[PDB]
């Protein structure tokens, strides 16, 4: 997968939901596209620890929920995966 | 307000063993997590830009918010990606 | 590290 494929307009739309965002630099969505690929990859690998620990080969939402509890960097997902 | 599910799923598939499977609701979960990540970082950058009376969220503001919030390891690969994107 | 930003994001959501 090529990071350039992610739609910058969608990243900008998400940023623009913020109540204090006025203008956004051109580079901000580009940086978030690469960050999104790093984040998805690390989160998926950390969830897959629990998939295999449960003797499964299908990654499930509960595996993501468990991964979020075991890494401080994912503390901000506490409400997204309850 | 989400990245396309097929792109999210392709990145997830590249992370796990070639024989593994990903349930549809796990792809959807990660889709939501990504959007929250973007909003979470943006909120930190936007409060800082407001405190400084600046009207534009710049790349340094996003990188600094990531560094402050536990994602300092992202700063160097992002800088390289952006530079290469623009060269 | 993330706690204050989390508290804030909850009000935004």
């Amino acid at each position: 997968f090529r990071v350039q494929e992610l739609p910058l307009a969608r990243i900008k739309k998400i940023m623009k939901l913020d109540e204090d965002v006025k203008m956004i630099s051109a580079e901000a969505p580009v940086l978030f596209a690469k960050a999104a690929q790093i984040f998805i990859t690390e989160l998926t690998l950390r969830a897959w620890i629990h998939t295999e620990d449960n003797k499964r080969r299908t990654l499930q939402r509960n595996d993501i929920a468990m991964a979020i509890t075991k890494f401080d960097q994912f503390d901000f997902l506490i409400d997204i995966v309850p | 307000i989400y990245l396309p599910i097929a792109n999210v799923a392709r990145i997830m598939k590249n992370a796990i063993p070639q024989t593994g499977k990903i349930a549809k609701d796990a792809k959807e979960c990660v889709q939501e997590c990504v959007s929250e990540f973007i909003s979470f970082i943006t909120s930190e950058a936007s409060e800082r830009c407001h405190q400084e009376k600046r009207k534009t969220i710049n790349g340094e503001d996003i990188l600094f918010a990531m560094s402050t919030l536990g994602f300092d390891s992202y700063v160097e690969p992002l800088k390289l990606y952006l530079q290469k994107f623009r060269e | 590290k993330q706690l204050h930003r989390i508290l804030k994001r909850r009000q935004a959501r």
